């Protein structure tokens, strides 16, 4: 319980990291298809939700309880798609940046407890 | 607002009279500046021509 509730901030931030990146490799996969409106998430006000209230599923196909939100366009197009490339592909690289600082402070914390019960 | 595209169009035609070539035939004539000589068309229809 103890153990559970401590680690559990990061193991979610984690795991909403992922599912962000999910979403952005799905509006890259899209970019050239017409007619498609590029998705994401707003990262902190679903992490405190998840917090507060576990994760849920609409199904389970299944996917998370995310709010899937529309970017704004940056410039129109006669096909129709909002998927701007700079734009995913910083915010790629970002979020590839900050799922590896998750992993890296989910790995240190975890070694600074293996450090005390190891003996 | 950005992107502008191009669509080639063809805006009618020109109707400014060419040259009078002088044949000395009775049926080759030509006609006044802006006149049309009417044909039946192909599918039994009315065209206009020079």
């Amino acid at each position: 319980d103890r153990l559970d509730a401590a680690l559990r901030f990061q193991q979610e931030a984690l795991n909403l990291r992922a599912q962000r990146q999910e979403i952005l490799a799905a509006n890259i996969a899209n970019a050239d298809t017409p007619g498609y409106q590029a998705r994401d998430i707003d990262f902190a006000s679903e992490l405190k939700k998840v917090m507060v209230r576990g994760r849920e599923e609409t199904g389970g196909v299944s996917s998370p309880a995310v709010d899937l939100l529309y970017r704004v366009p940056d410039q129109p197009s006669l096909d129709g798609n909002t998927v701007d490339m700079d734009r995913e592909r910083t915010q790629f690289a970002d979020n590839s940046l900050k799922y590896q600082m998750g992993l890296t402070v989910l790995g240190s914390q975890l070694k600074g407890m293996m450090n005390v019960l190891q003996g | 607002a950005t992107r502008t595209l191009v669509t080639a169009s063809t805006p009618g035609a020109d109707m400014t009279p060419g040259q009078l070539d002088y044949t000395s035939r009775p049926l080759d004539v030509a006609l006044q500046q802006d006149g049309w000589l009417v044909v039946q068309a192909a599918d039994g229809a009315e065209g206009y021509t020079r």
